[PDB]
């Protein structure tokens, strides 16, 4: 602990051309275990993780119609969001829902999560206390009158504080080989001349999970301005990679150290540029 | 509502001339979902190219990885193509053996 | 697993 799953679900209009594009993605973590495709050959839900691969034909079969009965769900609900909204057939939009559950340590149930989004923007998303919804313009009031009467917001409940929980403890069992590992970070510090400046390039690869903290100092003081950084990276290999430079005076390099924190860390690194 | 794609070209090791690596490209911060993705070696397409499903964001935006291998050499040129319709253009990002 | 989507 602790540990999430979260599943990603998008349906993309398409019209002329054919039907809506509908993928879904699952992930435990930071690790991808699921995925469905529509546009594949023989559409089924599959494997993405060989630790998931154990799961047998009746997991796939019942995770496949599940699949098919969404990709439904949300073909209808972009025409019924074409009506609210007042636009035309001929265009192209997307659908996106995240929904999720955290357990602890332990681990029990902690934290449980659900919105969507239209045209990339929020649309409605269900409250922290799971029981009722923020609609985040005119057309999701609709909505949220029509899922306040269907009582959409207890059946979604029900799933997030007891069937989500189960499940990950299952996935969490299937794939604690991997899932359950903390890789810590493998840091160095690459220097760069330039105005008689030198750039300090702090590097922090093969951690897992992605989650991480670089920092410059200079005498037990953090460097928030003119600290550039760059958005932490998969390797492709389960693994994550991330950056953060500084540029110092040269000759001046063993001033500012780098201050690493990851879960895989049981106390912050510290490090500097070595000659 | 369109939001252009961000690019990292970066290779999944520390880079060494003449030792086989993976090269990734990293396209995040896009909307709508659809894009093409092309990966360069001195000018020319990769063939063997795979991609990564794609999912999305916190802020809703959908990102994707693709990756080759790759031997760095000293003089070859590689390459990520990213073709997107918020751009007139597809944007290119080059391989950087220091980011 | 997931969950079945309501219609919106
Ligand atoms: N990890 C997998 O099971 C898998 C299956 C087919 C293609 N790519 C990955
Ligand atoms: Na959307
Ligand atoms: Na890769």
């Amino acid at each position: 602990g602790s540990h999430s799953m979260r599943y990603f679900e998008t349906s993309v209009s398409r019209p002329g051309l054919g039907e809506p594009r509908f993928i879904i993605v699952g992930y435990v973590d930071d690790t991808q275990f699921v995925r469905f495709d529509s546009d594949a050959e023989t559409p089924r839900m599959e494997p993405r993780a060989p630790w998931m691969e154990q799961e047998g034909p009746e997991y796939w079969e019942r995770e496949t119609q599940r699949a098919k009965g969404n990709e439904q769900s949300f073909h209808v609900s972009l025409r019924t969001l074409l009506g609210y909204y007042n636009q035309s057939e001929s265009g192209s939009h997307t659908i996106q829902w995240m929904y999720g559950c955290k357990v602890g340590s332990d681990g029990r149930f902690l934290r449980g999560y659900l919105q969507y989004a239209y045209d990339g923007r929020d649309y409605i998303a269900l409250n922290e206390d799971l029981k009722t919804w923020t609609a985040a313009d005119v057309a999701a009031i609709i909505t949220r009158r029509k899922w306040e009467q269907a009582g959409a917001a207890e059946y979604y409940r029900a799933y997030l504080e007891a069937e989500c929980v189960e499940w990950l403890l299952r996935y969490l069992e299937l794939g604690k080989e991997t899932l359950l590992r903390t890789d810590p970070p493998k840091t160095h510090v690459t220097h760069h001349p330039g105005e008689g400046d030198v750039t300090l390039r702090c590097w922090a690869l093969g951690f897992y999970p992605a989650d991480i903290t670089l920092t410059w100092q200079l005498n037990g003081e953090e460097l928030t301005q003119d600290m550039e950084l760059v958005e932490t990276r998969p390797a492709g290999d389960g693994t994550f990679q991330k950056w953060a430079s500084v540029v110092v005076p040269l000759g001046k390099e063993q001033n500012y150290t780098c201050h690493v924190y990851h879960e895989g860390l049981p106390e912050p690194l510290t490090l500097r540029w070595e000659p | 509502i369109q939001k252009t794609p961000q690019i990292q070209v970066y290779s999944r090791h520390p880079p060494e001339n003449g030792k086989p690596n993976i090269l990734n490209c990293y396209v995040t911060q896009f909307h709508p979902p659809h894009i093409e993705i092309q990966m360069l070696k001195n000018g020319k397409k990769i063939p063997k190219v795979e991609m990564s499903d794609m999912s999305f964001s916190k802020d809703w935006s959908f990102y994707i990885l693709a990756h080759t291998e790759f031997t760095p050499t000293e003089t070859d040129t590689y390459a990520c193509r990213v073709k997107h319709a918020s751009m007139a253009e597809p944007k290119t990002v080059y391989w950087d053996r220091d980011m | 697993v997931g969950i079945t989507n309501v219609d919106l």
